[PDB]
């Protein structure tokens, strides 16, 4: 999941049209696959 | 405590109240929590918009990024379309001064 | 109630029941047994210590009355019980005639119950061989064995438990009249026989004599390390 | 006529009762059901739905009286549960007959329990398909206690038996701590049967049984709707 | 397969073979019909005669349960004349017990609670035996009852039990038995059961009636002999 | 009929029977008992299984069960099986003194369930017990004792045993640290700790996790204590302090 | 023909290499788990060119390891079920005493669940010498322990007594696998010879887990 | 889905599940046969059909409706054997309250005791659990009218409207629609709503001989049973 984060940081940053990867991406990222993880 | 979906309501709030009082990193530092505690809840069903709306806000608060801007604030009125009135129609002023602010008239 | 056949004919005239409980018998550790004219010697092999519990507890050898012990291979569960239901049966004669059991009698009891118990319902048999040692009134040391089938069975020397054949081709290659001469000379008999055996270098081995007037005496592990020294002794100089 | 006299659950050749374990997917199938104790009673709360609008809800009842201060509920199949309560009615009054005093929660759990064990070695039955929740008010301080098919039992704070306990109980241990009085316990559990209930919970969907010092009741579904509102 | 060795199991779509196994024992004994009459119950069996050597009157499928009461068999013979004993005994224990003659919707229900009893267990198989009871009374009239194998009673007009049962119950009911006495039935009774069972199968056969009513002041007795040979003077006219 | 019995008496055509091997084979996993003594005192070291947060921690023990006035005994394997066999040999020990008026020997008290629980291995049709369980006490003919009942009915004493998950894992080590009667119940106590320390896959020793219960003869009282959880945890970091120092000066 | 059981690790495996190794005969060998197949009809024609080749060679052995594996476990790559196997194991038992003149094929096989499979196969005329291996007693402990640690550096620390009574019923594969992983631990510290320590830690590693 | 002996008697499946009971329910719909029961305001109705195929059967003996006490009436759906021994507990159970408590059973601690003895023999893995249901109506005091089902794994509540047989979903998805509109009903509508369910159901349209009527009204308690004359009354007056 360590990947699993890593890449869909750039998603956040992509979808707000930045070309830099922001540390609030991350903690952005992290509530989402760890949402998986209590999802079953 | 055992709820999630209050936390998104008072970190919102302190997200208007240090904006009307004149603190924008401050601001910007209470609106980001409350994106990452929102991206838990299965249902935020009005409450998203209501974050959409002032996701626009201290972006177009510091005005780098129109564009997204203008995204939010699209957003944020499709959320409260038939639903909330008093809401809605504030919801055309931030699209369309945006958009003079595009300079398409 | 729970009925229902147990122990059934085979299609050839076998009784499965009773010779898979032999096959149990066949993994019991090593009891051997045999008879001087004055002091019967019988003792257990494999102990199999572990130096972390109680050596009373453990024992094989147990007795009936004042004149007759008992040894036995196979599982000790069933054992135990046999025992204990032999014990009230040979107190019981003594309110009846009321001389001492003799050995014989004891085995006709032990033998029937375990006959009857091949043939009753919703009972698996026992699975348990036994050597029955005493010596009666007017002094005739003799001693039995039990198959798990039921069939007592006298004999002048006699090992059962795993590794029971060789030993008794052992015993046939060396009973003599003078091997009983002497009473420490029929218990050279017996180490010598069970060190033919599963090895029991004088740690796992427990004889146990009975000299027709006491009764059983335990050797601790002195005179055992005493006479292994010596029966090796005799083997050192001969060849 | 006559019985069978065989034990048909016997150990598997990895050493599991699979009789056992059948019955416990049995008892996870049922309907969902809560129970928390909380420093002055316990709540017992369970989830009662009718497959159609002809049923009167008001005929049959889940939350049971066992004495004056003893209550239970369960989480399996219908008719099973039913045996074990008239066992139980009786059994609480042996112990009065005798000792002239009401039976204490404990020791009633302790021979529930002895029937449902000796139920699943005797010949010719299948074990039972319920887990029970039992509460009460013994010498002041409150109890709750669970049952299984197997025969064990425990000491619960919190927990919840049914469809989706796994959970349920994620979620008491994010909301339960040692002080909550007993109507802040009856919100919590309200608040954790609609994590699967249907759409709506009305006064007749659900069913709460509570104990006090003042002995073991049941709500009636008027302050049943009183506590679903203002709910969530 | 497999679900369809003892009576406690139910196939996987609900049904106990063990009962219908043993209802296609009764389609192996040969006929016995029975109608009720006006004022009576006339019973009717044709007996197939194995051998030569077995003695008119011999194995009789046609017992006498009560003073009022008959039955007429088909199925396994050990079978049905173990359910007629304890059909004579039941109606003892009522007699000792209430002090007047049972009645047949009682009675009925007494034995066919006794033959349901059989089709629950793995320990005992059902019965391969359906029959028939019939009787009169002057407070009640005549009745007619017959029970099959599973436990199930009616009452009927006329009833047929046997080999050929649709075959003989195809011409009970060209009769018409509510306003005939019991004595033109008796003449009846015996044509409709020459009909069946061709001489390809049976070389020889066996008459045998029974009889109840008033004419017969309630109580239950064979034909005489004079009746039943005009019945078989009325045989050889159904070749026309 | 005989079509649904499963036979659970009969033997092997191997000699041996398979039913009380799978229930020996069901006492190998769920939980974890043992015993020790050589001096005054013996001790039950029982290591508990259901660590879950929301529980009561009632009922004065979990595993342990006092037997008589003076024994007790842990238990192992299946705990609703478990039950029925404490409350049975319960009322032999009282039966005996109401016969006797004494207390009852431990060892005959042993014997007296291990012929219950050989019953069911021999005829009735019937599923064993999935039970094995220690044994503490005092008498006045031998004093401290320890013994270990199995599944199959036979027993023993002993002196140190384990029926662990790891148990011949434990077994293995107590007999490379013993010594015969000289153990009193302080080193008897820092040995208990190292072993469930070892056999424990769940690293530093939760002091909720264990359960600890003496019997020390008083002169009148045959003291059963089971010690509480104030005492455990410095017990724990005894060893802790020990351990750190024998390693880094070796 | 010659069978070959006894409890799992007392070398059964290991006799048969050092047939291969002394005999001038061609030498074949198939494990009984992979008799079966995933088509149907494959499993069958397998066994028949096995001694199709076995014949056409020479005087020659064949060693079939592992024959309960045919009938214990189910696989769902075979379509056919158990009625598979069945006929699978009709053809192996026509191989070995059917009515064609057979010539000079040896049979060896292995197993250690011979209570499991088909008497039919095991009756005198397929299978004649019926062999028993037992579980290696103390004093023949003492001498594998002497051949697996024939050539390596034995310090003198060690007592081999000691670790013969560890457990009372070990195989010989449990001695091969504490003497080579023993070994290992001397390579983790780079020595060259193996003390006591090393066979301290190695039956905690081999034997207890 | 299935491991052991499961099929074939009542211990569990891996599902959890266990497969001869819910076997046991699809026996009941070998009958060919619906019944429908309806709760009034002041009163309850049970109304059933029955199937006469022949002219020689008497047509007064195929009654569903059974009397279980004075003021307690049952309708059976199922196979017939069955179904009539359990009127025999029930008839016998009544009468144990009278003697050993007093006064009269009420109707739903009569169905809590048939619910107990049939949980009994899905219980034991000895005994075939009875493949028959069970309707009942009665008057209690300080309750008015109410109705009660028991199903053969022991299951009962207490209806409003209730459908029993081959027809059953069809029948329920009709009253759940009738019901919930919420109509006050009198004596006459409660048995026209219950006539024209099976009526439209099985789509009929038929004569006063093929149905039978039972019903209980707060005037008059007792369990009655209509005529055909009184049946054809109402059944004129629901075509207008
Ligand atoms: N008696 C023995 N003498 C020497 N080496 C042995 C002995 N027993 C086992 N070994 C060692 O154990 C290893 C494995 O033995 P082998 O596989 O032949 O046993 P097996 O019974 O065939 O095993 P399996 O039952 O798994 O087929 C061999 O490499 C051998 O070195
Ligand atoms: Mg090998």
């Amino acid at each position: 999941e360590v990947k699993g984060v890593c890449t869909e940081a750039g998603m956040y940053a992509l979808r707000e049209r930045r070309v830099h990867v922001t540390q609030e991406d991350f903690e952005m990222a992290v509530a989402k696959v760890m949402q998986k993880d209590s999802e079953k | 405590m055992d709820d999630k979906a209050l936390l998104v309501e008072v970190q919102l709030l302190e997200s208007k109240t240090y904006h009307a009082l004149s603190n924008l990193p401050k601001a910007r530092a209470a609106l980001t929590s409350a994106r990452t505690t929102a991206n838990a809840i299965y249902c935020p069903p009005k409450l998203q918009a209501t974050l959409d709306m002032q996701s626009g806000i201290i972006h177009a608060a510091e005005e780098k990024d129109w564009k997204t801007a203008y995204s939010y604030f699209y957003e944020a009125f499709e959320g409260y379309d038939s639903i909330d009135s008093p809401k809605a129609i504030t919801s055309l002023k931030y699209m369309l001064l945006c958009k003079i602010m595009l300079n398409t008239p | 109630s729970y009925d229902r056949a147990i122990t059934v004919f085979s299609p050839d005239g076998h009784l499965f029941q009773v010779e898979y409980a032999q096959e149990a018998v066949k993994k019991g550790s090593t009891a051997v047994g045999v008879r001087g004219r004055d002091i019967v010697v019988l003792g257990v092999e494999k102990k199999s210590v572990a130096k972390l519990q109680d050596e009373r507890t453990v024992r094989k050898i147990c007795a009936l009355d004042d004149n007759v012990c008992m040894a036995f291979a196979g599982l000790t569960a069933d054992a135990r019980i046999v025992i204990n239901r032999a014990r009230v049966e040979c107190q019981s004669h003594r309110l009846t005639v009321e001389d001492p059991v003799t050995v014989e009698y004891i085995t006709r009891y032990i033998a029937s119950l375990k006959q009857r118990y091949t043939q009753s319902n919703g009972r698996r048999p026992f699975g348990i061989s036994a050597l029955i040692v005493g010596f009666d009134f007017d002094g005739t040391p003799r001693l039995y064995q039990t198959d798990p089938s039921g069939t007592y069975h006298a004999w002048k020397a006699n090992a059962i438990g795993r590794g029971a054949k060789s030993v008794r081709e052992f015993l046939e290659k060396n009973y003599t009249d003078e091997a009983i001469e002497t009473d420490d000379l029929t218990i050279k008999l017996v180490i010598k026989a069970l060190l033919e055996v599963v090895q029991s270098g004088g740690k796992n081995i427990e004889l146990a004599v009975m000299r027709r007037d006491q009764s059983l005496k335990i050797l601790n592990p002195e005179e055992i390390e005493k006479y292994v020294a010596e029966i090796e002794k005799e083997k050192e100089e001969n060849e | 006529e006559r019985g069978y006299s065989f034990s048909l659950t016997t150990f598997s050749p990895s050493g599991k009762l699979v009789q056992i374990e059948y019955a416990l997917a049995a008892v996870a199938g049922g309907a969902p059901s809560v129970g928390i104790k909380a420093a002055n009673g316990v709540v017992l709360a369970t989830e009662k739905k009718q497959k159609s609008i002809l049923y009167d809800e008001r005929s049959v009842h889940k939350v049971e009286p066992i004495t004056k201060h003893i209550g239970l509920v369960y989480s399996g199949m219908g008719p099973d549960y039913r045996v074990l309560v008239h066992r139980a009615r009786k059994l609480a009054q042996q112990y009065y007959l005798v000792y002239q005093e009401p039976i204490p929660t404990a020791q009633l759990v302790q021979r529930v329990a002895s029937v449902m064990q000796e139920y699943t070695q005797s010949g010719g039955v299948r074990p039972f398909g319920v887990s029970l929740l039992i509460c009460g008010w013994n010498e002041g301080r409150p109890y709750l206690f669970q049952s299984d098919p197997s025969g064990a039992y425990f000491a619960w704070k919190a927990t919840a038996m049914g469809k989706n306990y796994v959970n349920g109980k994620t979620f008491l241990e994010k909301r339960y701590n040692e002080d909550l009085e007993l109507e802040d316990a009856i919100h919590t559990a309200i608040l954790t049967l609609k994590e699967s209930f249907e759409g709506q919970m009305t006064e007749d969907n659900i069913e709460v049984g509570i104990c006090n010092e003042a002995g073991f009741r049941r709500l009636t579904p008027t302050e049943v709707k009183d506590y679903l509102a203002a709910i969530a | 397969t497999g679900y369809d060795l003892s009576a406690s199991t139910f196939s996987p779509d609900g049904r106990v073979f063990q009962v219908e196994y043993a209802m296609k024992a009764v389609e192996n004994s040969s006929t016995a019909i029975g109608i009720r009459c006006k004022d009576g119950v006339v019973f009717g069996v044709e007996k197939l005669v194995l051998s030569k050597l077995y003695e008119e009157g011999s194995n009789k499928r046609l017992f006498n349960v009560d003073r009022h009461v008959g039955m007429a068999v088909a199925g396994l013979l050990a079978d049905a004349r173990s359910l007629a004993d304890i059909a004579r005994e039941e109606a003892s224990n009522f007699r000792s017990n209430f002090g007047y003659n049972i009645p047949l919707k009682h009675l009925a229900d007494r034995v066919a609670m006794y033959v349901h009893a059989y089709t629950l267990y793995s320990a005992v198989r059902p019965f391969g035996c359906s029959f028939m009871l019939g009787s009169y009374s002057v407070n009640d009239g005549a009745q007619l009852y017959m029970i099959d194998p599973s436990g199930v009673s009616y009452g009927y007009w006329g009833c047929a039990i046997g080999k050929a049962r649709q075959a003989a119950k195809t011409e009970i009911e060209k009769l018409q038995m509510k306003e005939m006495t019991c004595r033109d039935i008796v003449k009846e009774v015996a044509k409709i059961i020459y009909i069946v069972h061709d001489e390809v199968k049976d070389k020889a056969f066996e008459l045998e009636l029974s009889w109840v009513g008033e004419l017969t002041n309630g109580r239950h007795e064979i034909v005489p002999k004079d009746i039943r040979e005009e019945a078989e003077k009325y045989a050889k006219e159904s070749l026309k | 009929s005989r079509r649904y019995d499963s036979r659970t008496t009969i033997f092997s055509p191997e000699g041996r029977l398979y039913q009380v091997e799978y229930a020996m084979e069901a006492i190998g996993h769920a939980g974890t008992c043992l015993g020790i003594l050589a001096n005054d005192g013996v001790l039950l070291a029982a290591e508990r299984r259901n660590i879950h947060k929301l529980l009561d921690e009632v009922f004065f023990s979990e595993k342990i069960y006092k037997l008589n006035e003076d024994m007790a005994c842990s238990v192992a394997g299946i705990t609703s099986d478990a039950n029925v066999l404490t409350n049975e040999l319960r009322l032999i020990a009282q039966r005996y003194l109401l016969q006797y008026q004494e207390p009852i020997p431990c060892e005959q008290l042993v014997t007296a369930l291990c012929d219950i629980k050989q019953a069911y291995t021999q005829f009735g049709g019937k599923r064993p017990f999935g039970v094995s369980l220690l044994y503490i006490g005092w008498d006045k003919h031998y004093g401290f004792q320890l013994y270990q009942s199995d599944p199959s009915g036979n027993y023993g004493g002993w002196k140190a045993t384990c029926i662990g998950n790891n148990s011949a894992a434990a077994v293995s080590m107590l007999k490379q640290d013993y010594k015969e009667g000289e153990m009193t119940l302080k080193s008897a106590l820092a040995l208990a700790i190292k072993v469930l320390n070892k056999t424990m896959d769940v690293s530093k020793l939760s002091a909720e996790k264990v359960e600890i219960a003496t019997l020390t003869r008083e002169n009148g009282k045959t003291v059963i204590r089971v010690l509480k959880q104030k005492e455990v945890e410095q017990l724990i970091k005894k060893h802790e302090e020990e351990e750190a120092k024998a390693e880094r000066e070796k | 023909g010659v069978i070959l059981y006894g409890p799992p690790g007392t070398g059964k495996t290991l006799l048969a290499k050092a047939v291969a190794n002394q005999t001038s005969a061609t030498f074949l060998r198939v494990v009984g788990s992979e008799l079966i197949q995933k088509y149907l009809g494959d499993g069958p024609k397998l066994v028949r060119e096995l001694f199709r080749v076995a014949e056409e060679h020479a005087p020659s052995i064949v060693f079939i390891d592992e024959i309960d594996a045919i009938g214990t476990k189910r696989y769902d790559s075979n379509s056919g079920g158990e009625r598979e196997i069945q006929r699978t194991m009709l053809e192996l038992l026509n191989q070995l005493d059917g009515f064609d003149s057979r010539g000079d094929v040896k049979v060896i096989m292995a197993t250690n669940r011979i209570e499991t499979l088909d008497p039919a196969l095991i009756r005198p005329g397929r299978i004649d010498r019926k062999i028993e291996f037992p579980l290696p007693d103390e004093k023949t402990k003492k001498r594998i322990f002497q051949i697996h640690t024939s050539r390596m550096t034995l310090a003198d620390d060690v007592t081999l007594d000691d670790l013969i009574m560890a457990k009372d019923d070990l195989s010989g594969a449990d001695i091969k696998a504490i003497c080579t992983e023993a070994g290992l631990m001397a390579l983790r510290e780079r020595r060259m010879k193996v003390t006591n320590e090393d066979f301290k830690k190695s039956k905690e590693n081999v034997l207890y887990k | 889905s299935s491991a052991g002996f499961d099929r074939h008697i009542t211990i569990f499946s891996p599902e959890g599940r266990l497969y001869q009971v819910e076997y046991a329910f699809k026996a009941i719909n070998q009958g060919g046969l619906t019944s429908v029961a309806v709760r009034g305001k002041d009163c309850a109705v049970i109304v059933t059909q029955k199937k006469v195929p022949d002219k020689l059967l008497d047509s007064s003996t195929v009654t569903h409706l059974f009397k279980i006490t004075e003021n307690i009436g049952c309708v059976m759906t199922g196979m017939t054997a069955d179904s009539r021994s359990q009127v025999q507990r029930a008839r016998y159970e009544a009468a144990n309250w009278k003697y050993k408590y007093g006064y009269e059973i009420p109707v739903d601690m009569l169905c809590k005791r048939i619910a107990d003895i049939s949980q009994v023999y899905t219980q034991n893995a000895e005994m075939r659990p009875l493949g028959c249901c069970m309707i009942l109506i009665g008057i209690d005091e300080e309750q008015g009218p109410q109705v009660y089902k028991c199903d053969p794994a022991g299951y009962y509540c207490g209806f409003k409207a209730t459908a029993a047989g081959v027809k059953q979903t069809e029948s329920t998805s009709f009253l759940e629609k009738k019901v919930k509109k919420k109509f006050d009903w009198t004596f006459e509508q409660t048995v026209e709503t219950a006539i024209t369910c099976l009526s439209t159901v099985l789509s009929i349209d038929f004569k006063p001989s093929e149905i039978e009527v039972g019903v209980v009204t707060v005037e008059n308690p007792k369990f009655r049973i209509l005529t055909e004359a009184e049946i054809d009354a109402h059944l004129v007056a629901l075509a207008e």
